[PDB]
């Protein structure tokens, strides 16, 4: 612990109204969403990009990695108990917080070092000093800004808020785009409803304009449209699944609730730490047959090809694109799935134990809080939870991983888990407005 | 602005016209003036006065006599002279504890005396203070319903025996006010 | 096929949103990607011109 | 790098998609697209025409979009038509053109100069204001005078109009008048008065009165001050009836009365029940108007406002049936909303299916949820009010130990008038002949509203019984309002 | 809204007509009242207060001022107390229980000074027909 | 310590002034 007096952004002692609230929401959007599309001055990892919602060649290139890496590192530092965090304090939690900013600002620095230092911008003093300067005061800007939204003036927080918003403006960018692209035949356009409506009107023959525009094998479709909105629709549908257990209090009489369980209980954890192992060991595999040619154990793993590996464990663990590729090899589909939903599953067992949401810290909750089941005694709610809890977590993963991978073969505009990252974060939003009350 | 009397040693505001608390403020100065003036001793003590609290008990007794005589009207004269008088030549630095239960002590009789003899507002006024300055006894809810039923606030009485039942709810008498005031109320509305 | 039967035997017991309550759920949350996603498609449409015009 | 549309043949079709998409949705949704009130006709009949006036003086987007398309269709239909080449659908000349400073100085002027400003006064728009609703100026100017405001004096309704003087808002509407102007300009108002030449602004400062005789209220029970709260009530029945408080009040809220005859000729009527006591013609014969197609409109304007009458009032548990210490318990009302020209029914005539309440894990979990399906009340009677107010009942809970006010009064609007109708008109006091044994009577008929009010504070950690005092007034009528005790027998 | 300004003016005119001496210490105990009761009733309406403003329903600004009066009462009180030492040597612990009494005094009798006015506006309000004796002849 | 609308003022003031150096640069070199 040390003492420092940096600058922070001071919390309400008043509860936000909701409209303000949004209008900060709003507007704290807008200028980060600007932030990510100036370019810097001096000038002359597509997986992380696409991932950590990040662009290079911006103001946007650290983007949020050194918030996400410093939450990270302290959310693990907590977990392996080296901090000895106490609650009953109400300055250790602000010793906490301000330990994650006094890294994530070194962090910050670091970063842009090595990426002026080490990036493809040129080693030729001023021109390096104003580039340096210009992506640390981004950094802070959307660091400050996170923590602004965070403090109350937001409706949460901002990390996960600034992912659905790349989530959704890729998804709109990927039906109506304006760009063209002419290659032979003609001009078409990049985007779903913008080249199916043109289409429609310059190549006055309907019949044949449909099903030209409708299929599109090469560049997405209206089809591709209808899948994504359908499995949107349904994850809404399955976003209202719960388990509310009737609940009474016995230390303050005349307390009756509800606990709701939802069936995605895990919310969203496993299928994202699927995909980053999966995404791993992929380049692990690929970096590995790169460096050593042909070999027994290299060739067992996996056989590279056209990248897309073939006649190997790497090849089996390949995400399905369409359904031809379903039909190609149905072992490896049957493999590939059962392996997903199984991964899926274990990952949401094993969080459900790590992060202190087991059955035993839920009954030790309802202990501490007094409350009890509605018609059942008080050494019997951790019997309960054993039968709820446990095979609800299970299958809100597998459910998870089933709409993945159904997203994954469909064809959708996104990949499936950033639509459902999309939805529940929105989904959270609108839960706590409404828990609150407010337009 | 304000002046200054010299003789007598009194402070006045000869403004045309004064606020409220800017003449009780002058008020109650030229009290404290006046009894500094009677009062010697530079390092006064809250101990209460001897001679003043004897002709006021002996002005309280003379005013009881006349009940004993039968005289109401004499005998209220003499209370509330009693009650001027020690309202006024009293120092503020008396003993609270001590000049609050006499005053509380001689109001009752005053209000008994004038609700007997038939003075109802004043008698009225009398327990409304007595009620707000930190005194709360049944005793006095049954008079201010009584008073209200005879000077026809049937509602603010109604009001009032309820909160007096709300507290010692085994009296015979708040009952029976309080039906005679529903009675009341109901012939009022129907 | 056990885990198959417990896992229906849960949902069963689960609180499916009726038809008036997945309105409201619907119109919220579509309304707030639409907007979202609209802020992010024209942020990231306008700013190509005037990175043509500056740049 | 891209290549801009240099002979218009793509950004058209571009325009055309974009304005599709928001006229379609928004001509679809315009191609798609309880409780009797019978003042909504009488009152604009009785309002004056200077009120008429004053309140009524205080989609082409699909078209063009359809003809823009048109233009948009024709002009296209009108036009003549290895590696990859990319394309951005945007003219050349919106980015080559002589208009090419143009764009970036019209961008970065909405940036620099529209966003920070606009976004600065609706800061300091929306944290001038107060949660409840009215400026933070006369917010603190109530607090103020709450703070140094002697008990000894009492309050009446001058006092109020006086502290309602200094309203900030009122300054921002009339920076030229003073709080003087103010007060005299709402005494006229509640007297009956006319100003002249600033009937505008009394008006206008009328209808701004009510969030700031809320705010008031709000302030007084944060306060925990019950003869404030009191007189708070009872200058809003004043203001919104136009006549100063009086004890025969009313009776003199009724629409077509004179006061010269009847305060002069009858001393002894002072509520509406005891005026109902009176035969027809004689009521008219009292209040001096003898007009009979007249008088039938007040006789019924007068047997349409709503006097409560308490049912069964006890403290409720949720789950339980009995208060224990520490806990949290809320209060439950049982009024009959009657008029004054019904007689009384028995409580014992009550089938006891309306007072039970049903014993449900769903309806125990919520108990507000059957209150908040009530129907709304209707439009209030007040032909002297600038607006259009529905009527509202202000309840508020305060101790019988010291008699002060121990929550915020809860508002409540959803209740039934049911019992009100000109269907139940055979139920009158004058007929005397035991109406509860009538061929018309069905007690099944009579709806009895409820009204549920949280404590918002638990219950004591002794054991005994602890007196409590609700108050449930009006705010638009001068009617029978109610002022019970009850007391919660903690038993554990 | 306040006698702390009238000591000063009395302070003022003795500094230049030579005054009595008892006006100066009858004003000096009438300040120190005021404070007492002044301090009484911000520490009794400290709790409420706090209430209406985490409540939300009276501001910002008014909170902070409130909490600056809250010292700006105990530094007049501490200034009200040198001032009573300078004028009077060795009485400060006298003073602050006499000050203490007077502050009850001076409220009960306004209290009851108060009804004077009081018995009219009742009259006024209810329409009494209120005869000499204050008696009434309905 | 900071207030937001400070925030706002900061970011869109370092904006503009990235832009507007892109901007004189880009004027400078047309023009010299």
């Amino acid at each position: 612990p040390f003492e420092s007096f940096l600058p922070e952004v001071i919390a309400p002692e008043r509860k936000v109204p909701y409209n303000q609230k949004l209008i900060w929401t709003g507007v704290s959007l807008l200028i980060f969403l600007i932030l990510g599309q100036i370019p810097l001055y001096g000038i002359v990892l597509y997986w992380l990009r696409a991932m950590l919602a990040s662009n290079r060649g911006t103001l946007l290139e650290l983007g949020v990695s050194p918030i996400i890496t410093s939450s990270l590192i302290f959310q693990f530092l907590q977990g392996t108990q080296l901090l000895q965090i106490r609650p009953e304090s109400k300055q250790d939690r602000e010793l906490f917080q301000i330990a994650q900013k006094v890294c994530a600002i070194i962090l910050i620095l670091g970063q842009a070092l090595v990426v002026v230092m080490t990036g493809n911008y040129g080693a030729p003093l001023p021109i390096c000093l104003l580039l340096i300067f210009q992506l640390m005061f981004a950094s802070l800007i959307v660091m400050l800004l996170d923590e602004l939204l965070s403090k109350g003036y937001g409706l949460g927080s901002g990390i996960s808020l600034f992912i659905a918003t790349n989530i959704a403006e890729q998804i709109f960018w990927r039906a109506f785009a304006p760009t063209t692209v002419n290659s032979g035949r003609g001009k078409e356009f990049e985007g779903a409803v913008i080249a199916f409506f043109h289409l429609l009107a310059v190549r006055k023959d309907k019949k044949r304009a449909l099903v030209e525009a409708f299929y599109r094998t090469n560049l997405p479709n209206m089809f591709q449209v209808l899948m994504t909105v359908a499995i949107f629709l349904f994850v809404l549908y399955l976003q209202g699944f719960r388990y509310e257990l009737p609940i009474r209090s016995t230390k303050v009489r005349g307390q009756i609730g509800i606990y709701p369980i939802k069936l995605f209980y895990t919310s969203n954890t496993p299928i994202i730490l699927q995909s980053a192992l999966t995404s791993n060991i992929f380049l692990i595999s690929q970096i590995l047959f790169q460096k050593y040619p042909t070999n027994p154990l290299i060739r067992l793993i996996g056989v590279w090809g056209i990248q897309m590996a073939l006649s190997g464990l790497a090849y089996y663990i390949q995400p399905l694109m369409s359904l031809s590729e379903a039909l190609l090899d149905p072992i490896k589909t049957i493999v590939y799935i059962t392996f997903v939903l199984g991964s899926c599953a274990v990952f949401s067992k094993t969080w459900i134990e790590i992060s202190g949401t087991s059955p035993r810290d839920i009954a030790k909750q309802f202990k501490d809080q007094g409350m009890v089941i509605n018609g059942k005694r008080e050494t019997s709610i951790y019997r309960e939870l054993k039968k709820i809890i446990p095979t609800a977590a299970a299958f809100g993963g597998a459910t998870i991983g089933a709409l993945s991978v159904g997203s994954d073969l469909l064809g959708t505009l996104g990949s499936g888990a950033s639509i459902l990252l999309a939805t529940t974060t929105i989904y959270g939003y609108y839960e706590a407005a409404a828990k609150e009350g407010g337009f | 602005t304000l002046e200054y009397n010299a003789n007598s040693k009194l402070i006045t505001a000869s403004d045309a016209v004064v606020a409220l608390s800017t003449e009780t403020n002058i008020d109650q100065i030229n009290v404290l003036t006046t009894s500094l003036i009677g009062e010697t001793n530079p390092n006064f003590t809250p101990q209460p006065n001897e001679a003043l609290s004897k002709m006021i008990k002996g002005l309280f007794e003379s005013g009881m006599k006349n009940l004993q005589q039968k005289k109401l009207n004499e005998a209220l004269k003499n209370v509330s002279l009693a009650i001027e008088m020690a309202q006024r030549k009293r120092a503020p630095w008396e003993a609270f504890a001590i000049q609050l239960p006499e005053l509380h002590f001689m109001l009752r009789s005053k209000i008994d005396l004038c609700l007997i003899l038939g003075k109802h507002l004043e008698a009225l006024q009398d327990l409304d203070f007595l009620l707000g300055t930190g005194l709360i006894q049944p005793d006095v809810f049954v008079r201010k319903a009584d008073c209200l039923l005879k000077l026809r606030q049937w509602e603010e009485a109604r009001a009032t025996c309820e909160r007096g039942l709300a507290l010692a709810p085994e009296d015979m008498k708040l009952r029976a006010l309080l039906i005679e005031t529903a009675r009341n109320l109901a012939e009022y509305n129907g | 096929v056990e885990f198959v039967r417990e896992g229906t035997q849960f949902l069963a017991k689960c609180k499916k949103p009726d038809l008036k309550e997945y309105t409201k759920i619907v119109k919220a949350v579509g309304i707030g990607f639409i907007a979202v996603g609209i802020i992010g498609y024209a942020i990231k449409l306008i700013h190509i011109p005037i990175r043509y015009v500056i740049v | 790098n891209y290549e801009y549309d240099e002979a218009s043949e793509t950004w058209p079709s571009f325009i055309l998609t974009g304005l599709l998409m928001v006229v379609g949705p928004m001509t679809l949704l315009q191609i798609y697209q309880f409780n009797e009130e019978v003042f909504k006709n009488l009152n604009e009949e009785y309002t004056s025409d200077e009120i008429k006036q004053f309140r009524r003086k205080f989609n082409i987007i699909i078209i063009v979009g359809w003809i823009l398309v048109a233009i948009l269709l024709q002009r296209i239909n009108s036009n003549d038509a290895q590696s990859t080449s990319h394309g951005i659908a945007l003219p050349r000349f919106l980015v080559d053109g002589s208009a090419s400073p143009l764009l970036v100085v019209c961008y970065v002027a909405l940036l620099g100069l529209i966003l920070p400003y606009f976004v600065s006064r609706w800061w300091a728009r929306t944290q001038s204001y107060t949660k409840k609703g009215i400026h933070n100026v006369t917010a603190s100017n109530f607090v103020s005078n709450l703070v140094n405001y002697k008990p000894s004096e009492i309050v009446t309704t001058d006092l109020i109009l006086h502290w309602l003087s200094f309203a900030h808002e009122f300054k921002q509407f009339f920076p030229d008048l003073q709080p003087t102007d103010f007060e005299k300009l709402l005494q006229d108002h509640i007297n009956r008065r006319d100003s002249g030449k600033l009937n505008n602004a009394k008006f206008r400062i009328v209808a701004k009165c009510h969030s700031l005789l809320h705010g008031l209220l709000d302030i007084a029970c944060g306060f925990r001050n019950l003869d404030i709260a009191l007189g708070a009530i009872n200058t809003f029945k004043c203001i919104v009836q136009a006549v100063p408080l009086t004890p025969n009040c009313q009776i003199l809220q009724l629409p077509n009365v004179d006061k010269e005859h009847f305060i002069t000729k009858t001393g002894d009527i002072h509520t509406l029940g005891k005026l109902f006591t009176l035969e027809d013609a004689k009521i008219g014969e009292v209040l001096g108007i003898k007009d009979q197609a007249k008088l039938n409109e007040t006789l019924r304007v007068a047997s349409h406002i709503p006097n409560l009458k308490i049912i069964k009032a006890d403290f409720l548990v949720p789950g339980e049936n009995q208060v224990t210490p520490s806990s949290t318990p809320y209060i439950s009302l049982k009024v009959l909303v009657r008029s004054a020209k019904q007689p009384l029914i028995p409580t014992s005539l009550i089938p006891e299916e309306n007072l039970t309440e049903p014993q449900d894990f769903e309806s125990q979990r919520d108990p507000f949820a059957m209150m908040s399906k009530q129907p709304l009340v209707p439009y209030s009677f007040a032909p002297f009010f600038p607006t259009k107010r529905r009527g509202s009942w202000c309840c508020l809970v305060s101790s019988q130990k010291d008699g002060k006010i121990l929550q915020t009064p809860i508002i409540i609007e959803k209740l039934s008038y049911k019992n009100l109708n000109d269907d139940k008109d055979f139920f009158d006091k004058r007929i005397k002949m035991d109406l509860t044994k009538h061929e018309k009577f069905d007690i099944n008929d009579w709806e009895i509203g409820t009204i549920k009010i949280p404590l918002g504070q638990p219950a004591p950690e002794t054991v005994g019984d602890f007196f409590f005092r609700v108050i449930v007034k009006s705010t638009d009528y001068f009617t029978t309002d109610l002022d019970i005790t009850m007391n919660m027998k903690v038993r554990d | 809204n306040d006698a702390h300004d009238l000591y000063f003016q009395i302070k003022e005119m003795s500094e230049n007509e030579k005054i009595h001496e008892k006006v100066l210490k009858a004003a000096l105990l009438n300040r120190g009242a005021e404070s007492v009761r002044r301090s009484l009733k911000l520490k009794e309406l400290a709790p409420q207060i706090n209430l209406l403003y985490k409540n939300g329903s009276i501001g910002e600004d008014y909170w902070k001022r409130f909490e600056t009066e809250v010292k700006l009462i105990e530094l007049e009180f501490k200034d009200t107390l040198q001032e009573a030492e300078r004028l009077q040597p060795g009485w400060v612990q006298l003073f602050v229980m006499v000050c203490k009494e007077i502050c009850f005094n001076q409220a009960l009798s306004r209290r009851y000074q108060s009804i004077l006015k009081r018995k009219e506006v009742c009259i006024k309000e209810w329409e009494l027909k209120i005869n000499n004796d204050g008696r009434l002849v309905n | 310590r900071v207030d937001p609308l400070v925030v706002l003022f900061l970011a869109v003031g370092f904006i503009f002034s990235v832009v507007a150096l892109h901007v004189i640069s880009k004027v400078a070199g047309k023009l010299f």
